[PDB]
């Protein structure tokens, strides 16, 4: 117990990945889908309402206008009235 | 006087509107309208709310 033999050093055996990836972790890159036809959406954008059934609600960062998840949708009759009285409807 | 209300156009079908008005004061209380225009003396006026 006292030497410690089989020092089995490491050098290539992680470089053989890239050089870059053992000082950068590297991102990534989505999955590429077929009727989707060529938009190649990222995990950082959304520019479409989505469903929130038990799904994550979403954060925001910095700027970049973005969807949201639909919660409630409703149409009513439209009545009428504004902040007053005026109400001429002639 | 809470709201007013004035109809200007040519129909002769029953037509139903709607206001809505926030309940401010609270207990239970009353409601009531008026109308202004007077009512007609012939047949020829038909308006009826």
């Amino acid at each position: 117990g006292g030497m410690t033999g089989v020092l089995f050093s490491l050098g290539a055996s992680m470089v053989l990945g890239g050089v870059a990836q053992m000082l950068a972790p590297k991102a990534r890159t989505p999955r590429i889908q077929t009727t989707d036809n060529g938009k190649q959406n990222t995990y950082f954008s959304s520019l479409d309402n989505m469903v929130a059934q038990g799904n994550v609600l979403p954060v925001l960062y910095g700027e970049m206008r973005v969807g949201s998840r639909v919660v409630s949708q409703e149409i009513s009759t439209a009545d009428e009235g504004d902040g007053g009285q005026v109400v001429v409807i002639g | 006087t809470e709201k007013d209300i004035t109809i200007k156009g040519k129909t002769t079908s029953q037509y139903l509107a709607s206001v809505v008005m926030g309940n401010l004061p609270p207990r239970p209380f009353n409601i009531r309208m008026r109308r202004m225009t007077p009512d007609s003396t012939t047949d020829q006026l038909q308006n009826k709310t």
